[PDB]
């Protein structure tokens, strides 16, 4: 009931349309951070502390 | 006159701004003046029209 079938005379029938969708896409940011004194890493236990 | 310019990036970190985003841009200059003979310089004041 839907086939595009078109008579000998013609004529203005079986028109379509079409469509285009479009995607999104967002940069966003992180980060952290620690801080540290000297005493922390010269009078220390291990030397690899850092 | 003196610009002093300090980019955002490793020139602006500090413990209050771990990860150095805020750069600024400081224009500082000398200004004086030695009015020797105030005898030649000389005003009129009255209002003006709108």
């Amino acid at each position: 009931s839907k086939l595009p079938l078109l008579t000998e005379n013609g004529g203005r029938v079986n028109r379509v349309g079409f469509t285009r969708l479009s995607r999104e896409g967002s940069i966003h940011k992180f980060g952290f951070f620690y801080e540290f004194t000297q005493e922390s890493l010269d009078f220390d236990s291990d030397d690899q502390l850092k | 006159f003196n610009v002093m310019t300090k980019m955002p990036g490793k020139e602006t970190a500090d413990r209050n701004d771990p990860y150095g985003e805020t750069g600024f841009s400081s224009i500082k200059w000398y200004y004086g003046i030695l009015v020797k003979r105030p005898e030649r310089i000389a005003v009129m004041k009255a209002v003006a029209p709108l």
